[PDB]
Formats: C-alpha cells, structure tokens, sequence
RNA sequence: AUAAAUUUUUAAG
RNA sequence: GGAGGUCAACAUCAAGAACUGUGGGCCUUUGCCUAUAGAACUUAUAACGAACAUGGUUCUUGCCUUUUACCAGAAC
C-alpha cells in the first residue's frame, strides 16, 4: 500500500515515497484509442498482483496469495454435545 | 476503496482528503 | 503488451525474453511491426510470476505494460471471385462455418480408438480409411471426402472445381505452395490479424497463366491465396471468437447468494452445477467466464 | 447502489 | 553430590543459507581438492524482543518573519 501509494478502504494513508509522477512523455503507447475498457481495474487488483495491474511498481513485495479455507467447525453452546459430533453444518453424505 | 481518485497524499492541501462518490451523473 | 520504458535499453530487454521463453515453457512471446512485444500466459498468477521475474532477476530496467487484454479469433457463419495483381492467377475460395461436433473433436487430439472421430491428423493414412471416418461419423459429403487436400489446428481445406477433372497435375505441382499460402493465412486474419478458427475453406476456382512460369509461379501464389483467403472469409457474415475459462468455486454453503451476485456482475454469469461436498461445508459450484 | 475524514504548542529575538 | 538464585564475570548471537575441528593430495603458510567427527542459541509471510522508542547527517516536502521545538517520506 505504501509503495504503490495506495490506501485499502480501512487501511492507512502514507505519503508517495516517489512525489514525482509529473513526468509524462506524450506517447501513443497507453492512449485511449487503444485501450480496451472492461472491468474497472480496482485498487485491491494493485495491491493484490502488484506486478500485473500496475504499471511500474517499485519496491514492491509478494503478497502471500491464498491459504486453505478453514473448515473448521466447533460448538461453543452446550457443554454437554459430545466432542464428536456431526454438526447441521456438513451436508449429509 | 481508492482507485485513483483523491489526492497523492492530504497534507500541503489543507482539506481532509475526504473523497465520495457522486450520486449526480451515473447513468 | 510490453514496452521497454528507456528505449535505449531494448537490446537488454529482448536478451531477458529470450531466457524466460525457456525458463517457463508455456509462455508464448510474439512480437509485432510496432516494435511492442507480446506476452502470452495461463492467467492473472501466472504473468504476475513473469513480470516480477522479469523486472527483479533477468533484466533489471523497468518497463511499461499494458491494460491486461485476451486473444481473439475469427470465424464465419453462413458472387465469389479474387485477383492477382497482375491477372494470371485468379482465384475464388469459398468458405463455411464447421460443424460443432468436429472442431469439438480437433481441439482434442484423437486417435479414432474404437467408434470415436479420429483427428484429422493422420493426413499420411490412406484417404480410403480417412474418408471412411468423415462420411461414417459426420453425414460428411462422400465426394469432398476424397477432395479434402489438408488442415491445420482450427480448420481444413477442401477443393470443388472443374479443373481438378480437367488438370489435376498441374495444380497438384503448386499445392505444396497452396498450403504454404494457407498457413500463412491462418497464422494471420482479416479483422485483428488474429487466427482464424472453425472456417472451412473449400476452393472454387484456380487460374493459371499460359506458359506458366518457373520462379514466378513459386512466389505469386502464396500473397494472392491469402487475399483469397481472407476475401474468402469477409463475406461469410464474419464473426470475432473469444475464449472462456471454466470456473471453479468453492464456498460455505450460506453464502452460495453471494457468489451468484458476482456471476451476474461480469457478465460471464453462468454457473451450469452446484455440487454439495460430501460431510463438510462446501459447495463447488462450476461455471464459466470468458477471459 | 457510498461506506475514502488534514491539523492542534512553548521559549528567544 | 542434587535443587535452585529477579547473583556475577568471560565468551557468542545476521551469514556463499552461511559453523568448527581433524585426516590426506597439489601449489608454495595462505589457497584449492578430497576424507572424517561434532554442531548449543537465533532465523522463511525471514529473526535474538511473537514487543517498540529516540538521536545525528544528507536530501525531498509541510507549517511559514528568523532559531530552537516542529510537519512526513527516503538513504546512510
Ligand atoms: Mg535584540
Ligand atoms: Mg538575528
């Protein structure tokens, strides 16, 4: 967030680290006419493959990607439900 | 989310940095 | 799409492509008259794996990079003349849409095992055993069964004309370079210069001057057959192919409403199953999304 | 179909 | 002789993914190659601390009469 000057809706807000994007050469390379439009291309994009959706990143890390999605399933109502036990949850096999 | 709209960082712009959507043109 | 940001560091640029061509084999590296370089990958990971490569290790200049954008194709559905620049050759070349059932069985290799449609790619077999797959599978026509000439990945080619019965040997010297013109064409299209997919080409006519010619005939063939394909095509009411990836989700089961909403949001908005995952939580919902 | 929030004071001259 | 101590001193703790000793061969001790023995503590979403402060120089800013005191980023 910091590097690429990005805020996560709930993150902090830092300072540009690169104050200059001033710099502009007039080019036909990223013009509209031939740039195609589709998705919005959100922050969270940037933030999650920072070297993909934005264009030069410096001083950029890897995000770690994905982890397993937990199953895990536990009962903290009733002392005496048994350890073992099939939960309404999981489906009936 | 900041998608490129708002300022670089709020603090020479003496405003709050407070950026919203604007119900007024969208379709 | 990338572009080297300093121009005057290109000569390294291309060194770097050179080694990630072979370090990650499924990457595809095109380049174009505009001197921009193409990058072809799986997915979203996948170039982000790249271009960290690419930035970090290989070559340390940094780059510019396009939006992120997919790859096209170029199809038909359904008088018809071309010319030469200089009128000896004249050629006219039909072309129809496929039937469904075999590209399905081109774009999986196959080797006709038991009653499944052999792949077209047993050119060298007899067109004997060859004709007998088309016609026994397809309702294929009997008699363009042993005209078929040759294919490539996404189409074949078919001659119907008059000639054929009048002088097959002088058109079967230049065949070889007919097919030299087709795959010149299929490399390239008429729209995006992108390939074209799923357009059966049957030939309709071929002029060939007197004389004939030596070197004249080798070259003069290949241009003018690649305007004759893709005038061929330009008329078929011309369509634009993009591919879709199969999704594959997997969620807690309440909030299976959640991820519907996201299907019809971008438009790919089509889940064809809903499986339950036996004994735990989960739900694998299949569907699919153009690129 | 939006949930985006800068500051802030003492001495000396 | 065992258990301990809100006791002390002396070592060691950021690196070719990395330590030390020893046997043998070549060069001429270093160094290279080969053989063998032992490796506490700290490290991979990287580190002695599952925590978290300040200072100096140099640049970029921000306040803005000037200096301390400062505004928030970077390098050492
Ligand atoms: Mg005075
Ligand atoms: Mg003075």
């Amino acid at each position: 967030g910091k590097a690429l000057n990005n805020a996560i809706p709930g993150g902090p807000k830092f300072e540009p680290l690169y104050p200059r994007e001033e710099e502009e050469d007039y080019n036909e390379f990223n013009s509209i006419d031939r740039v195609i439009f589709r998705v919005p291309i959100r922050s969270e994009y940037k933030v999650a493959f920072p070297h993909l959706y934005n264009s030069r990143p410096r001083s950029v890390r890897i995000p770690w990607y994905n982890n397993p999605v937990s199953c895990i399933i536990q009962n903290d109502e009733e002392y005496d439900t048994p350890a073992l036990f099939f939960d309404p949850s999981l489906n009936p096999i | 989310s900041y998608n490129g709209i708002g300022l670089k960082s709020a603090k020479g712009s003496s405003t709050s940095g407070h950026v919203q959507r604007s119900l007024a043109s969208n379709n | 799409v990338l572009q080297p940001l300093l121009p005057r560091e290109l000569p390294k640029l291309l060194d770097a492509l050179n080694k990630i061509s072979k370090y990650y084999p499924g990457v595809i590296i095109k380049v174009e008259e505009s001197g921009e370089h193409v990058i072809l990958g799986n997915g979203e990971l996948y170039m982000d794996c790249l271009l960290y490569d690419l930035r970090a290790s290989y070559a340390k200049i940094e780059i510019k990079i396009s939006d992120p954008l997919t790859v096209f194709s170029e199809s038909c559905s359904n008088s018809r003349l071309g010319e030469e620049n200089l009128p000896g050759l004249s050629i006219s070349v039909a072309a129809e849409p496929m039937d469904s059932k075999m590209i399905q069985d081109l774009s999986r290799n196959t080797l006709g095992k038991g009653q499944n449609c052999l792949d077209i790619d047993g050119i060298m077999d007899n067109p004997r055993k060859l004709s007998k797959i088309l016609r026994t599978e397809y309702g294929w026509d009997s008699l363009a069964s042993r005209n078929v000439w040759s294919f490539y990945n996404g189409n074949v080619l078919i001659n119907d004309t008059l000639p054929d019965e009048i002088s097959p040997e002088l058109l079967s010297k230049y065949k070889e370079q007919i097919i030299q013109g087709f795959y010149w064409a299929v490399k390239e299209g008429p729209l995006a210069e992108e390939p074209i997919y799923g357009v059966q080409y049957k030939l309709l006519s071929i002029s060939v001057p007197s004389d004939v010619n030596i070197d004249v005939m080798k070259s003069q063939i290949i241009p003018l057959m690649k305007k004759a394909c893709y005038v061929g095509l330009l008329t078929a009411i011309p369509i634009l192919l993009e591919p879709i990836y199969e999704v594959d989700i997997t969620v807690h089961a309440p909030l299976l409403p959640i991820v519907e909403e996201l299907m019809k949001k971008r438009r790919g908005s089509r889940i064809y199953k809903t499986i339950k995952v036996a004994g735990t939580p989960l739900l694998e919902v299949r569907g699919q999304v153009p690129v």
